[PDB]
């Protein structure tokens, strides 16, 4: 279930009860993204996480 | 100024992992508007 | 006129969009990248410029943290990235990168400062995943604390 | 041999006369320059080689020492390497410096290693003047304690 | 006549200054010599040009 | 295998300081032999 939505710079979306994602800015096709999440909730660049796990 | 907020950069097509089963993908960008894809648990 | 680093700095300021950035008594200036990242520039030598990405106040209580930062300098060395350093005057954690003035261009200066900013992003991510958030104080490098041993560190 | 890095290592072991040197299971070979300085070479990737100068065992008591080493990285950054680092496996202080494999000759590799050696000497000197001598334990790096965060440590 | 005492030592030989300092010629390669120094922990050892620049920071 | 010995390289014409009163200067080199200049009280 992939939820597709739209936000503008300065706007926010909630994921669950403890995580909020903020659209901080746009430069070209790059989006600055803010994340509020607890300590135990890890944040990863997905391509970096996949390279980590590809090495066993 | 933004407190403990973690700030990342994501280009169109790049994905962000939150926890073990949540992913956020930048699906498109124009102006100050971006489209986001959230995979739900 | 200006040194070719001061002329480069004024030209980089106009290209990025910050009003008027100038070196101070200690040949240092500080400014904000996208109003998020504190970058300091040192006009130490006429052959190189120093880019400092002030990450945050060094954890006063964590002895394993310094050792983890040293151990991360291994992989920063592999990737040719900036150096994880400790500024003892402000007790700040820094990312330091040398910028050569020969063939220097505002495009290259911006791209090297972007390398520093990208490294700051990835470090902030790693620190968050370890449950660490660095305090945000003394982010503008007014002055570097000097040491007698600095001339041997070469 | 299967890379220009292996051919570089073989020609370098010939030029120095250290005998037969070969990258091990983890592509880490350790030797001694002038039978004095412990230096390890890692075939990091198909584009770069890593030169490690093993200074000694990291002090266990002084926490301020880690802050002095970190502060020294400021000035090593001004002078173009090497990097003061900590190796978690052997608990050793070391100087790391990458070597480009483009147009790489054993003379260049030897000169870069001499820059590591000069830095090791200078570090030994400033530690002696501070009143510190590093214990000489676990000098040969056969394996590097890897960190999952290594892929994030880049710009 | 810049130095007061001039002498020669071969690789592996030793020169003593006083009775608490020992200088060892460890190796020779080209025009650079490896030198070893055994000295008390409070006795500081410097490369003279680096010490001069430590003085240059007035 | 040199114990607590402090080791440093000196080119011909480079000087070594020991304490405040002693200097050691590499004056010349031939083969495995070195000419050394020493200043001490």
């Amino acid at each position: 279930s992939m939820l597709i939505l739209t936000r503008r710079v300065g706007e926010t979306l909630m994921i669950g009860d403890e995580v909020t994602v903020t659209v901080l800015g746009v430069k070209g096709n790059q989006v600055r993204i803010g994340v509020n999440a607890p300590k135990e909730v890890s944040v990863h660049r997905e391509e970096i996480y996949q390279r980590i796990q590809a090495e066993k | 100024p933004l407190g403990s907020m973690l700030i990342l950069t994501r280009r169109v097509g790049e994905t962000l992992m939150i926890g073990d089963e949540v992913t956020v993908t930048v699906l498109g960008v124009k102006g100050n508007q971006v489209r986001i894809g959230v995979n739900a648990p | 006129m200006s040194s070719r680093s001061e002329l480069l700095l004024d030209r980089f300021a106009e290209k990025i969009g910050v009003g008027s950035i100038s070196f101070n008594e200690n040949r240092l200036c500080s400014f904000a990248i996208d109003e998020i990242y504190y970058i300091s520039l040192s006009d130490a030598n006429d052959e190189y410029m120093m880019i400092y990405g002030v990450c945050g106040k060094f954890p006063t209580d964590n002895p394993n943290f310094a050792l983890e930062i040293l151990n991360a300098n291994l992989w920063f060395a592999e990737n040719g990235g900036p150096y994880l350093c400790y500024e003892s005057g402000a007790q700040s954690l820094l990312l330091a990168l040398r910028f050569p003035l020969d063939d220097a261009t505002p495009e290259k200066l911006e791209n090297e400062i972007e390398v520093v900013v990208k490294s700051m992003e990835n470090l902030y991510l790693v620190l968050h995943n370890q449950g660490i958030t660095l305090e945000n104080e003394h982010m503008k490098i007014e002055e570097i604390s000097s040491s007698d041993n600095k001339h041997y560190y070469a």
